[PDB]
């Protein structure tokens, strides 16, 4: 079924215009959404098809308070994305507040595009934490999906903010998007602009202008995420297929992400899996160990020798993975596109469940708890208090977060076979 | 082996014979097996041949 | 066999005026009725063979306190229908008063013709509902006609009246005029104004002049109803052939209209058929479903893909029935004419019996229940109470068109094989 993509915020906005924009030029697709002169892809999933091959792709755009919403439109790629639905704080309460009085017809925006497909299987959201009106407006809209949808499956492209920690209620913030994240998601995938940040510092001497070239590193790795789905083949043809194998318990649901030509601007497969599992490779920033791993290779792989390659990494102890019941590396293979440059041939991206991230949930639970003491930034802004007059979902949210960061540790220990 | 390559398309078949018949489509097999699940769990000692014809169709 | 169509009533007078002139344009007729240099068809059924190759048609024009009745005479086309058969209030009560004055002179026009004619077949309303003058009288002449021609059938294109509902006594006219339709029509082709409007505005920016504009889009359904019956072949040659499949109960004998391309001004079959399901397409405004549904297309359409075609949207499964009948959608084929414009080379209509039209018939026994308890307009006109001292028709019809609404819903249920 096809995936409806509900990019929100104008921080989810901007990494939703670059995803779209990505598989534009990756795809056969111009500007103007026309199929190219120029141009074996599955496209029905993420692109509408319209009756002259204006391939729009399915994008829910939500501006709140909007200002690159405007910049957005005065694109060569606003006639790209013309389902024609776009539709007019920094609190995450103020956030909420808003999304709740125009719920409805964003509702039915939702609506027309369920129609419109043959069928939909999953709402992709480019969301952003603590991000200001992303954050509050993503959590409610994230809260009616699941109860309108019961059968259908929400993923997140969390872009978890770490900056060295402005927002001086960026934790209170964060803090409840988790709760609603943590319970009202089927799956999340994290990421980190401290982590993003310091391979900017590494591949390149980028530092004051971080947000707008890691962008480009958040797109890669997002248009990579999808390219089996994207791209056929006889195994991972669906979404919900791939999805199963990277979380094995619903609580348990962040994932990992890497790239191992990091420095992406010949190499055996053998290679590129090693330099996956470094750290350097890695965008996210007591023993510990991954719950399972999964990878996805994209070039001229010889793939017959995808086996005998296995085997050596599995000898070499390279990783530990979990002691309760089974788990194992899957390698799995695709095609990278033509027309674009193929140079380096060979780019593999990896998409794990570890138990550190645990500890970047914590480090905003620390700065929150330190905070909540403090009571420095109650806000007690009249929305904030009036909203939230007892400030209980707040705590109501730091023990759903704190049984997440305990049943995180619990799946190190050996009995996750008793309750977690 | 020419003609055979050109008026019979020998070699284009076996692309399309381990494509469609031994899974490798990939998605051609799972839009199938999802229109094919209510006419399926039925018993098929009750099962007519024109409504499976009919719906192959659907799925190429 | 030939059909007289006894077009009444100014509106009505408007809808035959134009179908007429339409079908002067599309067959070879000039203005004045002579074959044109420029111009195989069975002409026969709807144009009497005049001995000088004039082809009239054999119109029956009623005018009752004309106005729009003398605009008609002074026309180009006022030479093209000269039988020479045209015989001079707003309640229905005063319009069928009048009628039974001039009975007998209307009623020798009807069998003037009916002599001229080798086998009568068929009375063609162009039926105004709620229409003043219109409805009233013809209903009366509704009523005259099934007694004189046991036989016979008679049809009605009525328009039926929804403008967001000036006329106050409208409900009750239209509930009067049902009542006879219903027990004294073999059949009834429904229109609705708004639903028109609507389309109106959906393909144009026309808002205010809305009947002269839709009096084009009746038209192209009236001419399209009839082109499988005017052309040869041995496609439904005779109308009584084609009656009997799309109405298959006695009393449901109302049937809904739509046109693939609205926008008329290639195309597969598979395409126009999935088309006109869809509900933009459809032209009218507890489980419900379609009673028996067929199809005719005009133009270049490939005969071997039709079965592919018909097989295609039952899996689509667009239109959904579950009828006391074992009725199934039905494929039929006609030439599109020579001479006049080819665009959209394959266009389409749709004839089909649906319980949705009980509801429009509920809204205006909505309106007359709501108006009959405050009898805000009892008219109390001295026609109206001396034609009308019992008031009792009025809950006759409300009685005989109860009984159709039940009869329609009893459709839906599983058992109308017992009493509707
Ligand atoms: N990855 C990435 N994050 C961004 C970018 N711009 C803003 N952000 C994040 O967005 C969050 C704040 O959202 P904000 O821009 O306040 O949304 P606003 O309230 O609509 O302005 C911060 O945590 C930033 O890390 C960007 O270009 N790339
Ligand atoms: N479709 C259509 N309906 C019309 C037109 N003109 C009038 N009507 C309908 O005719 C009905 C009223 O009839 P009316 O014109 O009052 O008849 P009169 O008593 O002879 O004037 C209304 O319900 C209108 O919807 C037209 O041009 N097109």
């Amino acid at each position: 079924r096809e995936i409806i993509t509900l990019q929100l915020g104008q921080c989810g906005n901007q990494i939703g215009f670059e995803f779209w924009k990505q598989l534009c030029a990756e795809h056969g697709i111009s500007p103007e959404g026309i199929v190219e002169e120029f141009a074996t892809d599955r496209k029905d999933v993420f692109f509408y098809q319209a009756d002259d091959e204006h391939y729009i792709p399915r994008a829910v755009l939500l501006d709140l308070e909007p200002r690159v919403i405007h910049s957005i439109l005065n694109s060569p790629y606003a006639k790209l994305y013309n389902p024609e639905n776009i539709y007019l704080g920094n609190n995450w309460a103020s956030g909420f507040s808003q999304g709740e009085k125009i719920h409805e017809d964003i509702f039915d925006i939702i609506d027309r595009e369920a129609d419109g497909s043959d069928s939909l299987e999953g709402f992709v959201l480019c969301h952003s934490i603590a991000g200001g009106t992303g954050s509050g407006l993503g959590s409610y809209l994230l809260e009616r999906l699941n109860d309108r949808y019961p059968k259908k499956l929400v993923q997140t492209y969390s872009v978890f903010p770490n900056q060295d920690e402005d927002v001086v209620v960026q934790p209170y913030n964060s803090l409840l998007t988790l709760k609603r994240l943590t319970q009202n998601a089927d799956c999340v995938v994290v990421l980190d602009n401290t982590a993003l940040n310091r391979i900017a510092t590494d591949r390149l001497h980028i530092q004051n202008p971080s947000f707008s070239q890691i962008n480009q590193l958040v797109s890669t790795i997002m248009s990579a995420s999808t390219t089996t789905l994207r791209y056929p083949g006889y195994m991972n043809n669906d979404l919900i297929g791939l999805i199963a194998s990277l979380i094995p318990t619903p609580r348990l649901h962040f994932l990992m992400t890497g790239y191992t030509p990091l420095t992406t601007d010949k190499t055996t497969v053998l290679d590129v899996m090693r330099r996956l599992l470094q750290p350097k490779n890695v965008m996210v920033s007591t023993n510990h160990c991954y719950i399972a791993i999964l990878n996805i290779i994209q070039g001229e792989v010889d793939p017959t020798q995808v086996h005998k390659s296995l085997q050596r990494i599995r000898e070499r102890k390279l990783a530990n993975f979990i002691p309760w019941g089974p788990a194992s590396i899957q390698v799995a293979l695709s095609r990278k596109s033509p027309y674009l440059p193929s140079a380096h041939r060979v780019s593999g991206l990896m998409m794990a469940n570890h138990t550190s991230i645990s500890s970047l949930f914590e480090r905003t639970c620390r700065q929150y708890d330190k905070l909540r003491k403090r009571e420095a930034f109650l806000e007690q802004f009249r929305k904030e208090d009036m909203f939230k007059d007892n400030f209980d979902e707040m705590d109501t949210s730091r023990e759903i977060v704190q049984q997440l960061i305990d049943e995180y540790h619990a799946a190190t220990r050996p009995d996750y076979i008793s309750w977690g | 082996l020419d003609v055979l390559n050109k008026k019979y398309s020998l070699l284009d078949h076996m692309q399309a014979m381990r494509r469609y018949l031994l899974l490798g489509q990939g998605d051609f097999i799972r839009h199938l097996m999802d229109l094919l699940k209510p006419e399926l769990v039925r018993p098929a000692t009750t099962l007519y041949q024109h409504n499976l014809t009919g719906i192959l169709e659907t799925a190429v």
